[PDB]
């Protein structure tokens, strides 16, 4: 009697009963377990950053130098500037410009002016300009002074024409005095590798080009290589997608 | 980048000849029907957050695997990166729609996204799926004859579909 | 991440110098206090389910309209997804207790929190109330200094949301 | 970069779970051994010039060819490179000893160092020998029990040694 | 402010040369679209009280809980400042209609929106649905080019809120 | 920048002597009671957004013209900047409280803030009243013995009050 009170008989043999049980019995808890299970391909928070070489560069803090800097803010600023601007190249104590540092310490020139002077120094020339073609010089200028790889061939054409017509000093001033440098860094911020994140207006290829230019936290833009500091992006810039074999 | 006019000009220049009557007529027709193109681009720009929201909802319902911990779009930052990528691709498709040529799309936007996503480890196939989801969610807004003069815009629907499909096929 | 150890190592590296006595003092303090923070982490991990469920219920109580049909909170999936989100937050609070710094919180939750909440119409006030309830209950669970460290991390997350 | 705590946290997040009880025990034990590790770091950092100079003396007495004209340490410039490379490696090994996790080495110190030394013509075998020599010279300073309370630290000696061998094998 | 001719002047002053043909004709198009712009601004202007009251009541209708006591919406002063807020949005939409550019909008409301909203816990949904009500009303008040152009600024502010 | 310890060190250096045992006693007393100072500054940091929102509500309740068109904080952007300013100065007051010295606040900004607000047209006495309101809102949380160990902290209240007072006066 009690069994029949339950309801009218349902025909036996439904193939959907296994799905009915899953849908019915605590769908919320099963849903939570489904949600919080691990994914098939395990990726940590910094998986992309470590598959790229530049994990540590992104994690690196931004450095700023305002007017009433006491001592070690200045000492750290100098090391950060010399490490980034000179492309992680070794700078011996003889080559270090003491007068520019004195001007910076007094505050006559901002950090941006000091960067400009370093770019016009003899170390910057002797390493990046005098030993490389103009393409490599433009790429190094972009990567160091602006923190990003070149976006297209128009940049190379414009900068090569500007150099040939107005000199190295004007070539460098076009970088530092540009609106882009003042937007991203401004006067008081040491430049950093900002191309690893998406930069407003960048090309699809800029990230890949900066990857080509980076070469690890250890690696540097010496010109002491057996190759002799040749350019890296000669064919990537003018023919972005395609590959050719002569 | 090029619009349609600049592309026709470049081809006429490579042939070293003036613009023919036929090409002038095609460009005049494009100009006369460019008003509907403006409306289509306005539809894309006014409803961008809605398109992204629909695409992301349907993608992560379709693929619980991404948002799921350990997956790609999990850590609550990579999710914002995903939404930003949807933003960028939709923006570039809108640019290519206004221009009339896919030059902005395949030049500024998607030359290296294949290898960028392979380097960052993201699954490009899910990105292409997301792009075509954006296509579907955008067509309903593009067709919407609400508050807009009724006409025929089959060519514009085809153009927008082709641009979204080009983006998906390139990134895939 | 951003622990005490990792922040020390990064700031020394940026200056290109070894670790002098100050950073070692900070590391010593961190190692001395690891015991209370790990105690708080184990207490939170023990009372995991209760905290999650109470937080969800508190959110519903302060946000009744969210339970109305045809709306964001209604639905078994959205209940489960609320539970999942609060579980994520509590997980990362325990992570920050263990790492003795707001490393995991900043890395996972806070980084990009604002625009993803905007792109999903998730009111931050829901999670603010959930974290307020978790703070209230961990006041009961934890006594002494584990209480202080926990409350620091919950309050940091609350500040990030608010 | 990752210490042991962040490493365990990353694994736990990958599993999508909290930290197991055994893992909490391990991390509490690690933080209990914190003061031993701090003295080891102090021994490395305080005696850094001594370790570097001793290792340099032994290295160049071993390989007299490096300092010959035409060798890869000949002028003062690349000898300063010698000393400064060794300084950086000791720096990062002390870092990894403090953090307990060898991640700082792999991320920063040894990131592109193979490619650097292979492009520069630097004999990587000599750099590996220099780092192993640095290991042997720094174990003396870690084992120095003067001015510290005595206590067994074989785990810390093994940790520093394996970090030095990691650096060597990643260079060699 | 950044209006069409203002964009022309600003972009040209960056380079040495004067205003060449393209920006002259852009200013042209702006001028011959000004007449619809100004008359649609007049149309949207003649209805301050009706539009603001209707949008206020629509917001209260879709979100009835704010009108309940203990919520930030409850209060005669709160309703009065709701009215002034919607009047502010309306006047700045009118400004943008006159200026043929979103200049006044981005100057007055968009600039520093989210920080203020989080400061006073105001919800962008309230204002976005009020703007949707204005969408509806302008659907009748305006015809053709006037209607489309005004709807552009209205839903641009809508996107800004969202 | 300076704190109480470095202030004492600098004055001793200026007089050129060794540190006096009396000044050593004051510094030891500061280090003993500095645990209370940590609770104070942690209260400030945790309650910061509530404190600044309280300050804004009280100001705009007592003052009206800053709301109306033509008022200094009228446009939505300008009052966003107003909130930013008040939270910034609260942060610097937290710095001063932690350090025990006012230098890091005064020498950093207060020399130029007065003239900046003068040129900008910002009513400075209103900013001082905002500082006072935010000071009382902070005092509400700083007298709060709840959820912490119980003790006497009137001297820390005096120091926080004098920091806020000095900031308000220097803005004026
Ligand atoms: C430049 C243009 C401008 C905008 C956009 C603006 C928005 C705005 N609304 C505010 C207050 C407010 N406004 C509201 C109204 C909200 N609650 C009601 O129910 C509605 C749903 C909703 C309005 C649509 C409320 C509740 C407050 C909180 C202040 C209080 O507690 O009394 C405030 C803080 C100070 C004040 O006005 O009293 C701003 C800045 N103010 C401006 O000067
Ligand atoms: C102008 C054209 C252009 C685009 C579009 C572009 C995309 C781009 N995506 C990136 C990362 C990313 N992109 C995504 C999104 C993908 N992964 C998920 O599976 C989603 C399904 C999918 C989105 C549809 C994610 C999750 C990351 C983070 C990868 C990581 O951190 O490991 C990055 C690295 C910078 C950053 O993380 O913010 C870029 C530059 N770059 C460009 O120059
Ligand atoms: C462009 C050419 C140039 C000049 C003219 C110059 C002078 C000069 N001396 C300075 C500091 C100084 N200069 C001196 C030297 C003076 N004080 C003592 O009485 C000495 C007897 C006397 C030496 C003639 C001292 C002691 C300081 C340190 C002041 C301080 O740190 O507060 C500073 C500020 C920080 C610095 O640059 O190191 C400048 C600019 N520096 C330059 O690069
Ligand atoms: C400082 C060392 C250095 C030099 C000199 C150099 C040459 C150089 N020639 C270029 C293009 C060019 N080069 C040439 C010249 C050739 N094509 C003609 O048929 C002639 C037969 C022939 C000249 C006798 C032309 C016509 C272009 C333009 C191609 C273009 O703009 O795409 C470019 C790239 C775009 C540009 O600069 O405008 C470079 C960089 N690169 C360097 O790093
Ligand atoms: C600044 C922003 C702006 C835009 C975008 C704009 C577009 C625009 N659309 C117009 C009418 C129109 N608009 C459309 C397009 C629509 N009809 C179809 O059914 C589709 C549903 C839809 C496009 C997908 C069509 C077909 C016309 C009539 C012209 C024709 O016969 O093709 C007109 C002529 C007069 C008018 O109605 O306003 C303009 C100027 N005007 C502007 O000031
Ligand atoms: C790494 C850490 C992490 C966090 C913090 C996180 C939060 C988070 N919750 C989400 C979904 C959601 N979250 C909520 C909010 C909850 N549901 C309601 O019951 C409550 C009122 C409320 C909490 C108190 C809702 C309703 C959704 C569904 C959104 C949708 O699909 O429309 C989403 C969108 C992804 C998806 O569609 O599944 C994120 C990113 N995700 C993460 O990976
Ligand atoms: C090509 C440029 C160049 C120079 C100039 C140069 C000098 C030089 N001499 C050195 C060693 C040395 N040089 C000396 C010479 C000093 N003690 C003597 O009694 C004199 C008082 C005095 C010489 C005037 C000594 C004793 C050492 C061994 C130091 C040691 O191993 O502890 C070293 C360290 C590495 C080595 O040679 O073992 C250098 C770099 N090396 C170079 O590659
Ligand atoms: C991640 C931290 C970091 C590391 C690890 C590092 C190693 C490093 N060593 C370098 C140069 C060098 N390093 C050495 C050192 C070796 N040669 C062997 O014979 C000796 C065993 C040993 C000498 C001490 C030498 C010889 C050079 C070549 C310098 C030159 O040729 O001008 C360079 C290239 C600098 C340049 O191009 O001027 C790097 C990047 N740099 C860094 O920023
Ligand atoms: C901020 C700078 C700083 C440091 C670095 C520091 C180290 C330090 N060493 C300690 C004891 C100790 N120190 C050591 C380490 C040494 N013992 C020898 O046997 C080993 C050769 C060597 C380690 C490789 C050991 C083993 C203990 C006792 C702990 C134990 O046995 O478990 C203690 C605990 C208090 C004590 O019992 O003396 C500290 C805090 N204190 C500081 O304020
Ligand atoms: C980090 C240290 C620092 C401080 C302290 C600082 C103060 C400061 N506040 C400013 C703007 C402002 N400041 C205020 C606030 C005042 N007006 C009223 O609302 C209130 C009575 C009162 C605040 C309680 C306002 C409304 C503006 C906007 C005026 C404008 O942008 O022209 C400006 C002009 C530049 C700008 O911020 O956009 C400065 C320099 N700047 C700094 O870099
Ligand atoms: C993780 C960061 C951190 C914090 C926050 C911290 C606070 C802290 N507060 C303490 C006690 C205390 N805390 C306070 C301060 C509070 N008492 C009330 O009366 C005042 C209203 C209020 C001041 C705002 C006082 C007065 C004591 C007692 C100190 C004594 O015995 O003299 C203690 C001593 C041990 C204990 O009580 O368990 C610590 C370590 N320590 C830390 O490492």
């Amino acid at each position: 009697m009690a069994r029949r009170m339950a309801g009218r008989p349902v025909p036996k043999g439904n193939p959907f009963l296994d799905m009915a049980r899953e849908l019915t019995d605590n769908r919320a808890l099963t849903l939570v377990k489904e949600f919080t299970a691990p994914s098939p391909y395990q990726q940590t928070e910094t998986y992309g950053q470590e598959r790229i070489r530049a994990l540590g560069t992104i994690e690196a803090p931004r450095v700023t130098l305002r007017a009433p800097f006491t001592d070690e803010q200045f000492q750290g600023a100098l090391y950060a500037i010399y490490r980034h601007i000179f492309g992680n190249t070794y700078v011996m104590e003889s080559e270090r410009p003491t007068t520019a540092e004195s001007q910076l310490k007094d505050g006559r020139i901002t950090v941006r002016g000091f960067i400009k002077l370093l770019a016009k120094s003899e170390v910057y020339r002797s390493r990046f300009f005098q030993k490389t073609s103009q393409n490599r010089f433009i790429e190094l200028n972009h990567k160091l002074l602006l923190g990003r790889a070149p976006y297209d061939q128009a940049e190379i054409s414009a900068h090569l024409d500007l150099w040939n017509t107005q000199g190295y000093d004007a070539e460098i001033d076009s970088y530092v005095e540009s609106e882009e440098y003042l937007e991203n860094f401004g006067e008081d911020v040491i430049p950093y590798f900002r191309g690893f994140k998406y930069q407003t207006g960048q090309s699809a290829q800029g990230f890949n080009r900066l990857l080509d230019l980076y070469g690890g936290w250890a690696g540097s833009d010496t010109d002491r290589n057996q190759s002799g500091q040749v350019a890296r992006l000669t064919n990537s810039l003018v023919r972005p997608g395609q590959v050719v074999e002569p | 980048m090029n619009d349609v006019f600049t592309r026709a000009i470049a081809q006429a220049d490579l042939k070293g000849s003036f613009l023919l009557e036929s090409d002038l007529d095609k460009l005049a027709s494009f100009a006369k029907e460019g008003v509907k193109r403006l409306d289509a681009v306005a539809a894309l720009t006014n409803n961008a957050p809605a398109i992204i929201s629909d695409a992301a909802h349907k993608l992560f319902a379709e693929q619980q695997e991404l948002i799921q911990p350990g997956g790609n779009a999990y850590p609550h930052r990579r999710m914002a990166a995903c939404l930003r990528d949807m933003e960028i691709i939709l923006r570039y498709v809108s640019y290519a729609l206004l221009a009339g040529d896919a030059s902005v799309l395949d030049d500024r936007c998607l030359n290296g996204l294949r290898e960028t996503y392979n380097a960052l480890g993201t699954p490009t196939q899910s990105v292409a799926r997301a792009v075509q989801l954006m296509k579907d969610a955008a067509m309903v807004h593009l067709k919407s004859t609400a508050n807009v003069t009724v006409g025929d815009c089959s060519s514009l629907y085809s153009e927008a579909a082709t641009y979204f499909d080009k983006a998906a096929a390139s990134i895939a | 991440s951003r622990t005490v150890i990792t922040e020390v190592i990064a700031t020394a590296d940026s200056q290109g110098r070894f670790l002098n006595s100050t950073e070692l003092q900070a590391a010593f303090g961190r190692f001395e206090r690891a015991v209370p923070a790990i105690e708080a982490a184990r207490a939170l991990t023990k009372n995991q389910d209760a905290l999650v469920k109470g937080a969800v219920q508190a959110v519903f109580k302060k946000f009744p309209y969210v339970t109305q049909p045809g709306e964001k909170g209604y639905g078994d999936s959205n209940q489960a997804k609320c539970a999942r989100d609060i579980g994520y937050y509590l997980r990362f609070i325990t992570y920050s207790l263990v790492a003795s710094g707001t490393g995991p919180l900043d890395d996972y939750v806070i980084a990009g929190l604002r625009e993803v909440n905007r792109a999903f119409n998730l009111n931050p006030l829901w999670y603010i109330e959930a974290l307020n309830y978790i703070k209230g209950e961990t006041g009961k669970l934890l006594s002494g200094q584990s209480k202080t460290e926990a409350l620091l991390y919950i309050d940091h997350a609350i500040n990030a949301l608010s």
